[PDB]
């Protein structure tokens, strides 16, 4: 199961 | 036995036309459950072991959606990168990155990672504590301070300590009789003259699995590397792994030549002798 | 920074002319990912050869498996053509039984 929360560099 | 689940992006740009190929494979330890690729037509997750399909279509909607996410995440990155960089359009950059967990023996969770790659080199990854960032230079300097300052890795380290670990137990679980299967090395001996006064000793170990494994070879019980040969572990197709490793010797002297492997499967390590 | 990719061609089971098998070409170590691998009998290239999923390891070097289905002969020759950006020419290794 991947994750969840995306954040850009 | 610890046991891992990782993840592993990668994301290729593409400056004559259109989005950056992007590809996704999840394993558990040395074995493939899932992956996503963006030149398939599905632009789903997909299913690559068995006690995954187990997962009903909601498991399969909310993984394609992450991964995608994933994508334009990544595809955002690289042109951010460029940036940093000081790059032109022209040229075909890389991003690649790698995050999961691992529990040990108690099943509980051991240790997390979450690593970052531009053009095959070192660019952010997450310390062993999950609090702080390693940063390799000073593009990545920035990523680390708009990191820190959105609190990523307390995000982070809740999905490595909660989700992540808690999903590995669920595949352990359901794919325990392979997952949870050693495959003990299949090993035997070749031999044969490279003259009349020489011969070749090879210790093959085959379809063995997980590819952790160490073959050595000892003369009179003492270990030997000159005059040996060797291949880098191999995935023999079928989930399995295989190896081997070579002696010269002069011939009618191979009784004190041994070769020693080492695997998880082995209750205690084996050695083998021509005869 | 660009790293050439290693190659290793070998049978899925111990080779036995008339029993059907595998034929593998290993690919490993390479950067970037873009790499073009054949499989050949006689010089000339297998048709549907398949691949892995595109992985890479810790030092983010790239690895695929090529492979497709093959029935060893005594006469036959098997090899694996690799063409990388790093190669000033298209790698050719080919297939011996003991590896």
């Amino acid at each position: 199961c991947v994750n969840g929360s995306c954040f850009t560099v | 036995g610890s046991h891992s689940m990782r993840y592993f992006f990668t994301s290729v740009s593409r400056p004559g036309r259109g989005e950056p190929r992007f590809i996704a494979v999840g394993y558990v330890d040395d074995t493939q459950f899932v992956r996503f690729d963006s030149d398939a037509a599905s632009q789903r997750m997909e299913p690559r072991a068995p006690w995954i399909e187990q997962e009903g279509p909601e498991y399969w909607d909310g993984e394609t959606r992450k991964v995608k996410a994933h994508s334009q995440t990544h595809r955002v990155d690289l042109g951010t990168l460029r940036g940093y960089y000081n790059q032109s359009e022209a040229g075909s950059h890389t991003v690649q990155r790698m995050y999961g967990c691992d529990v040990g023996s108690d099943w509980r969770f051991l240790r997390g990672y979450h690593q970052y790659a531009y053009d095959g080199k070192d660019y952010i990854a997450l310390k062993e504590d999950l609090r702080s960032w390693t940063a390799a230079d000073m593009a990545a300097q920035t990523t680390k301070h708009k990191w820190e300052a959105a609190h990523v890795a307390e995000q982070l380290r809740a999905y490595l300590e909660g989700t992540c670990v808690e999903w590995l137990r669920r595949y352990l679980e359901n794919g325990k009789e392979t997952l949870q299967r050693t495959d003990a090395p299949k090993t035997h001996m070749t031999h044969h003259a490279v003259s009349d006064h020489e011969a070749t000793l090879r210790c093959w170990a085959l379809s063995f699995y997980p590819a952790e494994i160490t073959l050595t070879w000892q003369r009179d019980g003492e270990d030997q590397t000159q005059d040996t040969e060797l291949v880098e572990t191999r995935p023999a197709g079928d989930g399995t792994f295989q190896k081997w490793v070579a002696v010269v010797v002069p011939s009618g002297q191979e009784q004190r030549y041994t070769c020693h492997v080492q695997h998880e499967g082995l209750p205690k390590p084996l050695t083998l002798r021509w005869e | 920074i660009q790293r050439t990719p290693k190659i290793q061609v070998y049978s899925r089971h111990p080779a036995e002319n008339g029993k059907s098998n595998f034929l593998n070409c290993y690919v490993s170590g390479f950067h970037p990912s873009d790499i073009e691998v054949d499989l050949l009998k006689n010089g000339e290239r297998i048709e549907k050869v398949e691949h892995s999923d595109l992985s890479f390891s810790k030092d983010w070097s790239f690895y695929l498996l090529y492979y497709t289905e093959f029935t060893p002969t005594e006469k036959d020759e098997y090899a694996c053509r690799v063409n990388h950006v790093t190669l000033s020419q298209p790698k050719i290794v080919k297939w011996d039984r003991d590896m």
